[PDB]
């Protein structure tokens, strides 16, 4: 039941350092080695390195020898089988090829041949090594549009546009709303722009039942836009 | 990554589909443990061959795995249409760390395939008050991962602010993309119907809009 | 490694099963001498170390009553059921404790007993005395 | 057939055979909880359950002295004596009991324990000691 979280989005420069982190909880933190491995688009993944909390015995790869340092809390008991450890991670001489998904996981045995091996992995944490500057978003509604003209289908959405750092988490009236909520990725400009859309599928009757509210939180630049879709349509085949 | 596989792989539904791992004479792939990892691009992969020809706990026996002495096989039996992802390999020792491959595509034909969904937006007051124009081209539920988009200006073809993105797979088993074309507003004025044509494998949906109505 | 008495509670199995011996001698001999004569409070420690070996006998009857007999490792006949604890080998011996493992099991527990009680000798036994004649 | 404990009382000894651990399993353990601490009468049952287990431990002595040590059915090299109860096979196991079995060996019933434990392990340990080096 070991339901691990990271650390949150940051944007940093080349030359520089930042820190991960590796928040644990559900299961024993010493019982089991904690491994981190990366995903970059230059060299596809590559494991970085494990760490025993127990033990305290680290092993790297040679080539993470001297730019990652891997650090972990003692760790703290709730119940007789349950811990909430936590284990770091700085990186050092950041280039333009350390630009990814980064990964820390749990070990998968307490003995035998492969007891580092990772099971549980956590949700991830993506970094962008870059000189350029943090830009917040501008946020725009969506008409909505006609998907079925028999069925009866709107498609309304928001329209987040033109940042540089890290992307962005939306939400639906405050999370009240998850049926239909597609989201779209990012795009890539010359200029080094990233930019996308979301959208949900609303039935055409409720127009004067539900308010549909889109909420951005752009945790780098730490703004947030609660945009208001309006129920009014453009679509020839959605007035109907 | 000297752990080479194959290229790229198909099949057919509800056969069988084999994937290859091996590699350098360091990377020998015979006194080392091979694992196997089903690896969805963007989202959560899962562990399901290790060490050897053990699976993990929960795994259908559908998947099988084998090592000859300078490579390791990966057996797929009774091919599903959530089976259509990328695979990986990883091979290591007991002190050793991961050693990932060069990667398998695996794309399970067979299926019933999916007419596709094409709808078009233009852009909304608030970004005429913007003075930008954006067209919005979104497109799902089609089966084959590949589409092609054009953007026709009073059914004359546009190059510039054309812009495409990739095939995205849908969590139905489907796949998914978009495609904008950018605009100013004297371009937007200055024209009569905008058309969104995206060409299928065995059809062509177009979806045509007019800064007039 | 010996780790004492209950050094691998919290370790795995197959670690735990190499200090059977270490748990199994502390448990029996405990002994208090008594020589000393005092009335009221002899009779309370007297009553727990005479039902620490009743308990100590029962477990004794129950080994006795199965095919295995020996105070060590045993195998039995009687197939696992896929219904208890739906795990695959190196799974328990290498991710488990025995703690853990009797609370997993203390669901079908008591239906093994009577397996291991009747399926066992009170067919092996009759087999034994059919099969022993020629 | 179960019958539970002592249901094959007036049965055959055959039928009887069939029901030996539930026999075994109810004289061992009857166990009372003595934690109220009472003065007088606490002694009484005390001696009780401690006789009890000193006559198992009689019974489990005589039955360990002997070839046999198994707590179930066992054969022995002693044979039968045509002196005691003279009967045919099949006459015994279907046509009576235990109870009547043991009054009618109650007579020559005291010498087969000195067979048993004196012409079987006084010389079957020592031809097992010189045959064992080869
Ligand atoms: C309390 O709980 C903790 C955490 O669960 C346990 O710690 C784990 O202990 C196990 C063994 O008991 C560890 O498993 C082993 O890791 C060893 C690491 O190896 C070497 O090399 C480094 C240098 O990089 C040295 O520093 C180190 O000392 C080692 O020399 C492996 O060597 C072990 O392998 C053995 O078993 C395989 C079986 O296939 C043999 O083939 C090998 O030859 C070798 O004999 C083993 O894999 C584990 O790493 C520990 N940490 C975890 C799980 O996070 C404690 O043991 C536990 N204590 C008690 C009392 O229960
Ligand atoms: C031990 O690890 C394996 C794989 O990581 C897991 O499936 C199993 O449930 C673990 N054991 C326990 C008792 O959780
Ligand atoms: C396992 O247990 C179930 C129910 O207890 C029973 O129906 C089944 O026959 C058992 N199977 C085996 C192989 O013991
Ligand atoms: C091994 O595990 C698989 C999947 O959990 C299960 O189907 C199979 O019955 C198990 N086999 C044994 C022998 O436990
Ligand atoms: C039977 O018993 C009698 C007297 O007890 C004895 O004389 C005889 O030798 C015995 N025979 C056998 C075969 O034991
Ligand atoms: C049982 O029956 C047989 C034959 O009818 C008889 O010889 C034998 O004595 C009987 N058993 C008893 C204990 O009387």
């Amino acid at each position: 039941e070991g339901q691990l979280v990271q650390s949150g989005a940051e944007l940093k420069k080349p030359g520089a350092s930042v820190k991960i982190s590796c928040k644990t909880s559900g299961y024993r933190f010493n019982f089991y080695h904690i491994n981190w491995i990366r995903q970059t688009a230059g060299r596809g993944p590559e494991w970085m390195g494990w760490i025993s909390p127990y033990s305290g015995d680290k092993n790297l790869a040679p080539a993470f020898q001297d730019r990652v340092i891997m650090t972990t809390d003692t760790e703290v008991p709730v119940t007789s089988f349950t811990s909430t450890g936590a284990a770091y991670m700085e990186i050092r001489n950041l280039k333009f090829d350390d630009t990814g998904t980064y990964f820390c996981a749990k070990g998968l045995l307490r003995d035998g041949s492969s007891t580092w091996l990772p099971y549980l992995w956590g949700q991830g944490t993506l970094l962008t090594v870059s000189s350029a500057s943090t830009k917040g978003p501008s946020v725009f509604p969506l008409a909505p549009s006609s998907k079925s003209t028999s069925g009866g289908t709107a498609a309304l959405g928001c329209l987040v546009k033109d940042y540089f750092p890290e992307p962005v988490t939306v939400s639906w009236n405050s999370g009240a709303l998850t049926s239909g909520v597609h989201t779209f990725p990012a795009v890539l400009q010359s200029s080094g722009l990233y930019s996308l859309s979301s959208v949900v599928t609303v039935p055409s009757s409720s127009l004067g039942t539900q308010t549909y509210i889109c909420n951005v939180n752009h945790k780098p630049s730490n703004t947030k836009v609660d945009k208001r879709v309006e129920p009014k349509s453009c679509d020839k085949g959605l007035e109907v | 990554s000297v752990l080479t596989q194959s290229a790229s792989v198909s099949g057919s539904l509800g056969q069988s589909v084999t994937i290859s791992c091996t590699g350098p004479n360091s990377v020998c792939c015979s006194h080392k443990s091979i694992s196997w990892y089903q690896w969805p691009p963007g989202r959560a992969p899962t562990l399901i061959i290790y060490e050897d020809n053990e699976r993990a706990p929960g795994i259908s026996p559908r998947f099988s795995g084998y090592k000859s002495y300078w490579s390791a096989y990966l057996t797929i039996s009774d091919l599903r249409p959530e089976d259509e992802t990328t695979y990986y390999c990883c091979s290591y020792t007991h002190n050793s760390g991961c050693v990932f491959g060069t990667g398998t595509k695996v794309s399970v034909l067979g299926q019933s395939k999916a007419n596709p969904s094409v709808t078009l937006f233009p852009p909304s007051s608030e970004e005429l008050q913007a003075n930008k124009a954006t067209l919005v081209c979104l497109i799902s539920d089609f089966y084959p991962g590949a589409v092609t988009v054009a953007w026709k200006a009073d059914s004359s073809p546009v190059k510039a602010g054309v812009e495409t993105t990739t095939p995205s797979k849908q969590s139905n088993n489907k796949y998914a993309a978009s495609s904008y074309l950018s605009l100013t507003p004297e371009q937007w004025k200055s024209h009569r119907s905008y058309s969104c044509q995206v060409t299928h494998e065995g059809s062509t949906v177009e979806k045509t809009v007019a800064p007039t109505e | 490694v010996f780790l004492g008495f209950l050094g691998a509670a919290g370790s795995t199995m197959g670690a735990a099963s190499m200090t059977l011996t270490v748990q199994a001698r502390n448990l029996l001999s405990g002994n208090p001498d008594w020589l000393p004569d005092m009335t009221v409070w002899g009779i309370k420690q007297l009553q727990a170390r005479v039902l620490a070996v009743e308990r100590y006998l029962r477990d004794q009857q129950l080994l006795g009553i199965w095919g295995c007999s020996g105070k060590l490792i045993c195998c039995t006949n009687v197939p696992w059921n896929s219904s208890w604890s739906n795990r695959n080998l190196s799974e328990i011996w290498d991710n488990m404790t025995w703690l853990q493992w009797d609370k997993e099991i203390s669901n079908y527990t008591q239906i093994i007993y009577g397996l291991l009680e009747e399926s066992q000798n009170q067919q092996e036994k009759n087999e034994q005395d059919l099969l022993a004649l020629d």
